[PDB]
């Protein structure tokens, strides 16, 4: 810790956090109606996020 | 409600101006008007249709009871419960506003609309109010209502929410059909036909197919008409149902002109039963006849009109008088002839068309810099 | 449901009638869904040639 | 800028282009335009 002061992890995102990543890349994507991103976010048991 | 509501505006028109068309329209409108508690907007129709009948007082106490049932509902609501916006005060007070379009006239409905638009922050509920102004402005064809709220829809609302605007893509050019824009804008944005659920926002589907196919053959003849309406697939499903419309199409494309007029006379007679009708019927047929003449006089430079006596219909003198009106009209670029009886054509060339355009664009800019040079220098 | 061999019949029979109503790309998508459905059956011993 | 020569000065929304060309020639377009065929 004389050299590197901050060690910062990056865990795989939560179900609340997989929703927000999904909203950013589906922003310019054009969805119709009757569609639930939270159901799709629950279809990823521990996705990477990328 | 308001979802099948535009059939009424058809039966208002269809009963009114043809008085000979007055047998079955009055039979299923007055019973439909005593249904749904329709009380305000038919007094004008009751002046033009049959005289009077006293169920007015019976439905007035019915229209007052449903008014008073919702009156005591939302005054107790606004005086006890104090959460606002898109809350219970909102949907009760729009139920007053939905009541005054379904039953009442526009005036109580529009002042409830402009009151409830100033209260809300969710633009989807704002756009639904603008959906309601656009529909009641389409009933009474108010040209000043529609110029406002379409600008509300484009500018003031639709920078956000998405794919409920395709409902208005059917409306912006449905208003272009009731105007004289039967030429290019209506055919351009009726071209996306994939919205099939016969809703309030999608008022009918099969008649929408007939509307988008009538307007389509004036925008373009052969700068690839055939890809969008002939090679198009989902348009070809529903015109495979309707036998006369597909016959009306393929007579024009496959160049069978005798059966084309038999289809065209049926279309003009079927055109008469429309409610956005006033710019159609004189202007549509006269444009489609000179439309078919331009491609027929194309590929030829020496046509005898005796060849048009049987490969076209009949009536040697009838072709003669109709070409004579069209050549004198500044259109239909050919020259009709007597006793040789040979319709001779003429067209510009590369040099002749490019000089006729530059002689006009040059003089317009020359007259433009006449004024500009004299605005300056005193 | 859970039964599978009846799906391959109704996916293929719709791909007939969308082609019969001259809708080419929707009959394409119904046939492609019939292909990926037909990859998990004991035997289509005659329905294979009907599909092919 | 008064020039001392002034003193006097789809309803019909694009009507005059239609009207200068065709006026009143049996606009139902069937009784003679579609009914030539009794002659032949």
């Amino acid at each position: 810790p004389g050299r590197i002061d901050r060690k910062i992890e990056f865990p795989p995102p939560n179900e609340e956090a997989r929703l927000d990543i999904l909203k950013i890349h589906s922003r310019k994507m054009n969805l119709t109606r009757g569609i639930n991103l939270r159901k799709i976010a629950e279809l990823m048991p521990g996705a990477s996020g990328a | 409600p308001k979802n099948p509501d535009l059939r009424i505006a058809q039966l208002r028109f269809l009963l009114s101006l043809p008085e000979h068309r007055g047998d079955a329209a009055v039979r299923d409108e007055l019973m439909a008007a005593v249904r749904d508690n329709n009380m305000a907007p038919y007094y004008e129709a009751l002046c033009k249709s049959l005289d009077w009948q006293i169920d007015v007082d019976l439905l007035n106490k019915m229209k007052k009871a449903n008014e008073d049932e919702l009156k005591r509902l939302d005054e107790e609501l606004e005086d006890a419960e104090k959460n606002l916006g898109e809350s219970e005060i909102r949907d009760a007070m729009m139920a007053k506003a939905e009541y005054l379009c379904r039953i009442g006239d526009k005036e109580g409905a529009l002042t409830a609309f402009r009151k409830t638009y100033d209260k809300t922050v969710a633009l989807g509920h704002r756009l639904d109010i603008v959906f309601y102004l656009l529909r009641i402005g389409l009933f009474y064809m108010d040209n000043d209502l529609i110029t406002r709220n379409t600008e509300k829809a484009k500018s003031l609302i639709e920078e956000g929410g998405d794919w409920d605007r395709r409902n208005r893509l059917k409306v912006y050019q449905g208003l272009y059909c009731v105007a004289i824009r039967d030429f290019k804008q209506a055919a351009e944005l009726f071209l996306d036909t994939v919205s099939t659920f016969t809703s309030y926002e999608l008022m009918d589907y099969k008649t929408f197919v007939t509307y988008t196919v009538y307007v389509s053959m004036i925008a373009l003849e052969r700068p690839d008409l055939r890809e969008k309406v002939i090679k198009g697939a989902e348009i070809l499903e529903v015109l495979h149902s309707l036998p006369a419309v597909r016959q009306y199409l393929f007579s024009l494309y496959e160049c069978r002109y005798s059966v084309f007029f038999q289809s065209l006379a049926v279309v003009e007679q079927e055109m008469k039963k429309d409610w956005l009708f006033a710019p159609h019927y004189r202007y549509y047929v006269r444009e489609m006849r000179i439309h078919a003449y331009s491609q027929l006089l194309e590929s030829y430079r020496s046509l005898t009109l005796g060849y048009m006596a049987e490969a076209f219909g009949v009536g040697v003198e009838f072709i003669d008088q109709e070409l004579s009106r069209f050549i004198a009209a500044g259109r239909l670029h050919c020259k009709i002839d007597k006793v040789n009886e040979i319709v001779e054509t003429n067209r510009p060339d590369s040099k002749n068309w490019q000089y006729q355009e530059t002689i006009k664009k040059g003089d317009l800019l020359l007259n433009r810099v006449q004024k500009l040079s004299r605005v300056i220098n005193m | 449901m859970d039964d599978k061999a009846l799906l391959v019949e109704v996916q293929l029979l719709e791909s007939k009638t969308y082609h019969a109503l001259s809708n080419l790309p929707k009959a394409r998508a119904a046939l492609t869904s019939a292909r990926t459905t037909a990859n998990a059956i004991y035997c289509p011993p005659k329905l294979q040639a009907t599909l092919d | 800028m008064s020039e001392k020569k002034q003193p006097v000065d789809e309803d019909n929304w694009d009507d005059d282009n239609v009207e200068d060309d065709f006026s009143n020639q049996l606009r139902a377009e069937l009784e003679k335009h579609g009914y030539k065929m009794e002659t032949s």
